[PDB]
DNA sequence: CGATCGAT
DNA sequence: ATCGATCGTTTTTTTTTTTTT
């Protein structure tokens, strides 16, 4: 629109106009940096960005999904169109934040924090090894032969159009291993400290996604801090219920970090 | 339709508190005033105003509850409609109170449903919160999906046939998490009453629920007095239940479930009575309704200042507290410094700096150095007491486990470790084995411990002090041999402890007789105790009080402490020659934090030489009581 | 035992 | 719209070894 055209046009009037250091900004160069490494985890700063321009705290909220996704968008559209040299390799790209005024312990967060900004920490515990998933839908088609073609796809829900190569027809299909675009997985189970519990009962979990730029950083046992945001399983069977509706909770990670973080770390300040 | 009597009801209820309610005033409306911003929705009313106003609906409203109550929800929005520029937001959840009869597990029945009553138990077994979104949008496919309609019925049913057009009637549309109605809440279990202890059949157990604002404030040991809403349950399947069957077969002209309900119970009202302390700005039985840093947080000033004036309140509250009881009177007046605050500095990363001190009490057998500590428990706040071999190391630890349960080892809490900021104390310092004494050997020091074998990243942490409860071998003082040998004991703990102050026995008869006379004022019913100077009330608020202070040391004795301490080792220079004895830097700890509590019984800030020189004459005497 | 699906 | 003929339909177990304090 005249004004839903403007959030890209603030990241990229953003990225290399608020500057900072004495000079030559960070996210002038910082995505350079990214680029350079092989990594495809650029990371905002929240305070920077209310430094530059305090809007988008309440444009996030009513779906930080889509800001993320209005974000790393522009990183694409100025990473290959600067660095078409890019084009090969990976050339797709999401990006993260680190702060967060805030700190809710576990116990804290209910139905009012649904699907929306988050931040949290806790223990790591046992949870999954190393898996994929897939990423995009595409069929075969057997009454024609043909391939259903690749298809758009939503968060865990079907398609099924009737336009394909086969005359737009073939209802019925199969499928291949092949063709097809995946994304790596892993998982955790997140418990609370010993340190910060309330005092002598039993404490709280909930279980905790990260995806496939996320994975062999956690283990059993470490420590961390995350943003997250507040999941749902939009249905754990409703019917003729319980007493009670079989519900859960998990938090899928756009930035984790590591609390201990025992590697060379800090940037460079520029003198 | 039936209930719009209770529609009406309700309404001139509030048209009536919409003028006064209780002299001019109303008492359910500022809550509702504090409500108008963010919009909580719970206000617990009051049970009698329905018979002092509406006449005993009692029994219009105890009965058919279930069924009335969501249209006191419309009340509800139709109370803030009036004077608030409304939306449908609101809510209704309810706390209700001022009831009467209290009822217990077995008068149940058919007969027993959508009432209010309260009733009492005990907790157990607690489980977490788990959300629900109750609500959502759902219709035929295409368009016609604006739906925020009744569909939040326990048995959840996404089919629906229409709204708008002739579409699909089980094809239904996707799903609504976004703008739609959720709501949260728990459930536990709760045994049989302990006031309530028959012989012969079980704790006969009741399933329990909360709604939002009830949530997490249930806690194990602790009694309750809920609301009445005794269930038809929406159960989905079930064995043993093979009595007649039956269904809707419907009229012939020219889906099935097997039916079988259990119970459950379910509750909108709390008063976790018994486990409720308040720290200072609740006004209590004594007051002065005056102006002050906080609420109620010293605004008796009128008297704490007068409380915290004297240079004889000291002796006094010294005698203010051991009405029944007398004996020495050092730890009459160095014991109350355990419970009275220390430091409290503002200062740096360094490391966790300690207000706290060891205390101890030695001394020959039958002395109530027991009854000091009996009444501990009732005392303070925090600070419940037990033994240590009243428990295993499941004191210290947890109940060490070794099946599968949850996740099959779990030692996480236990009984030392849940006295954050109130001391449990503990007997018989001299017998118990010395396992959990190497565990106290750091942990009263260095309050940051671990342990292996089943840790979860294991660092717990103490935080208060303690009380020793020490006997020689022979049961007597016979100086026959060295202290060391007197009680057979290590050194680093002789040092860790700062204060002894042992109780020492002798026969002279005038003491007896004279314990004897105390007791002529133990069981005249009527002056069956001793005089006194300060009521417990502005006592205990003195004691809440004096710590919000900042505690302050720049003083010349601060600047020469180091020449009553240097005195301090230059008269312990010896104490090596004739059973040797040790000094240390915690002794320094100790007597700095001493001195600054004893001028935070000042009410005011800024050390001043004489706490030096009294915790000078206190530590040498502790030291020559050493002295064998 | 249930839904799909075809024609009458 | 109505009836009827079409399609597709499945669930049952308890206990022994090595390990840790
Ligand atoms: N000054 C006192 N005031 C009140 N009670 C006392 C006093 N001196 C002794 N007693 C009584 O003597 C008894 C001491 O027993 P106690 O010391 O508790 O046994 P133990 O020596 O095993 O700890 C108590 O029951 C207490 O009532």
């Amino acid at each position: 629109l005249g004004p839903r055209t403007e959030i890209a046009n603030r990241f990229q009037s953003f990225l290399r106009t608020f500057v900072d250091e004495r000079g030559a900004y960070t996210y002038r160069d910082r995505i350079r940096r990214m680029c350079e490494q092989n990594m495809s985890s650029f990371v905002v700063s929240y305070t920077d960005l209310a430094n530059k321009e305090h809007v988008l705290a309440y444009f996030l909220p009513e779906a930080p999904f889509q800001m993320l996704e209005i974000f790393d968008k522009v990183a694409k559209d100025m990473v290959l169109s600067i660095f078409p040299t890019y084009e090969r390799v990976t050339t797709e790209i999401h990006v993260r934040i680190s702060e967060l005024p805030l700190i809710e312990e576990l116990r804290t967060f209910r139905k009012l924090h649904l699907n929306q900004l988050v931040r949290t920490l806790g223990v790591v515990t046992a949870t999954t090894g190393v898996l994929p998933q897939l990423s995009v839908i595409k069929y075969d088609c057997v009454k024609c032969g043909y391939v259903l073609g690749p298809f758009v796809q939503s968060q865990n829900t079907e398609i099924k159009p009737g336009s394909c190569p086969e005359c737009q027809s073939t209802g019925p299909f199969s499928i291949n291993m092949e063709q097809t675009l995946y994304r790596n997985y892993q998982k955790i189970t997140l418990q609370e400290s010993p340190g910060r519990i309330p005092a002598g009962r039993i404490p709280r979990s909930k279980d905790v996604i990260l995806l496939a730029d996320l994975c062999d950083q956690c283990k059993p046992g470490d420590e961390l801090e995350v943003t997250g945001i507040y999941t749902n399983n939009y249905d754990g069977s409703l019917n003729t219920d319980q007493g009670f509706p079989v519900f859960a909770t998990v938090i899928i990670a756009n930035h984790v970090v590591v609390k201990d973080s025992k590697q060379v770390v800090q940037s460079l300040t520029d003198e | 339709v039936k209930d719009e009597v209770g529609i009406r009801a309700q309404k001139l209820f509030q048209d009536f508190l919409e003028e006064f309610k209780e002299d001019g005033e109303i008492k359910y409306t500022r809550p509702a005033a504090s409500l108008e911003s963010p919009d909580r929705c719970t206000l617990e009313v009051s049970f009698e105003d329905v018979e002092k106003y509406d006449q005993n609906l009692a029994t219009a409203i105890i009965e058919e509850y279930y069924h009335i109550y969501p249209f006191l929800c419309q009340s509800v929005s139709n109370y803030v409609k009036d004077r608030i520029g409304l939306k449908t937001q609101k809510d209704c959840y309810v706390a209700f109170t001022e009831v009467p009869t209290r009822h217990k597990v077995r008068d149940l029945t058919t007969s027993k449903i959508g009432t209010l009553i309260r009733i009492s138990g005990q907790v157990v077994r607690t489980h977490p919160v788990h959300p629900e979104l109750v609500s959502g949008v759902f219709m035929c496919l295409d368009c016609q999906t604006e739906i925020r309609n009744v569909e939040q019925q326990f048995k959840f049913t996404n089919p629906t046939i229409c709204r708008n057009p002739v579409c699909s009637n089980r094809k239904r549309f996707m799903l609504d998490v976004e703008k739609s109605l959720f709501l949260d809440f728990q459930k536990i279990r709760i045994q049989e009453t302990q006031a309530e202890l028959p012989r012969g059949c079980i704790p006969r157990a009741v399933e329990i629920i909360l709604r939002s604002e009830l949530v997490e404030t249930v806690q194990a040991g602790d009694r309750y007095d809920f609301t009445g809403t005794l269930i038809v349950v929406p159960d989905v399947s079930v064995l043993a239940g093979v009595g007649t069957r039956a269904e809707n077969s419907s009229r012939h002209k020219p889906g099935m479930r097997e039916l079988n309900y259990r119970m459950a119970f379910l509750a909108c009202s709390v008063q976790a009575t018994t486990a409720r302390f308040g720290g200072t700005d609740l006004p209590m039985s004594e007051v002065t309704a005056e102006d002050m840093k906080k609420q109620m947080t010293d605004a008796e000033w009128h008297k704490i200042y007068e409380m915290s004036k004297d240079r004889n309140l000291y002796q006094n509250l010294i005698s203010s507290l051991f009405p029944s009881i007398y004996g020495n009177d050092e730890v009459k007046r160095g014991i109350l410094l355990q419970q009275f605050g220390g430091v409290a500095k503002t200062t740096t990363e360094k490391t966790s700096l300690r207000g706290d001190i060891n205390v101890c009490i030695v001394g020959d057998p039958s002395t109530a150095k027991s009854q000091f500590l009996k009444q501990v428990s009732d005392f303070s706040p925090r600070a419940i007491y037990t033994s240590g071999k009243a428990s295993s190391a499941a004191g210290l630890t947890a109940a060490v486990v070794r099946d599968e349960e949850s996740f099959d080892f779990v030692i996480e809490a236990g009984a030392l470790m849940l006295a954050d900021n109130g001391i449990c104390c503990i007997d018989e310092f001299d017998k118990m084995d010395q396992r959990d004494q190497v565990a106290i050997h750091e942990a009263m020091e260095q309050q940051t411990i671990s342990i292996a074998r089943a840790g979860v990243r294991a660092t717990l942490n103490a935080r208060t002090s303690i009380l020793a409860a020490a006997n020689p071998i022979n049961g007597r003082y016979d100086r026959s041999k060295s202290l060391q040998q007197n009680i057979q004991l290590s050194a680093p703990i002789m040092s860790r402890f700062d204060l002894f102050f042992i109780l020492v026995d002798e026969c002279n008869e005038v003491v007896d007789y004279a314990i004897a006379r105390k007791i002529v004022d133990l069981h005249s019913n009527i002056e069956e105790s001793v005089e006194r100077a300060y009521t417990r009330e502005e006592v205990l608020r003195y004691v809440t009080f004096a710590r919000q202070f900042k505690p302050v040391i720049s003083q010349e004795a601060g600047h020469m402490l180091v020449e009553n301490y240097g005195h301090l080792r230059q008269r312990d220079t010896g104490t090596s020659g004739r059973s040797t004895w040790r000094i240390t830097v915690r002794q320094l700890e100790s007597m700095i934090r001493l001195s600054e509590a004893m001028a935070k019984l000042e009410c005011s800030n800024r050390v001043l030489e004489r706490h030096v020189k009294e915790a000078f004459r206190l530590l040498n005497k502790s030291i020559i009581r050493v002295e064998q």
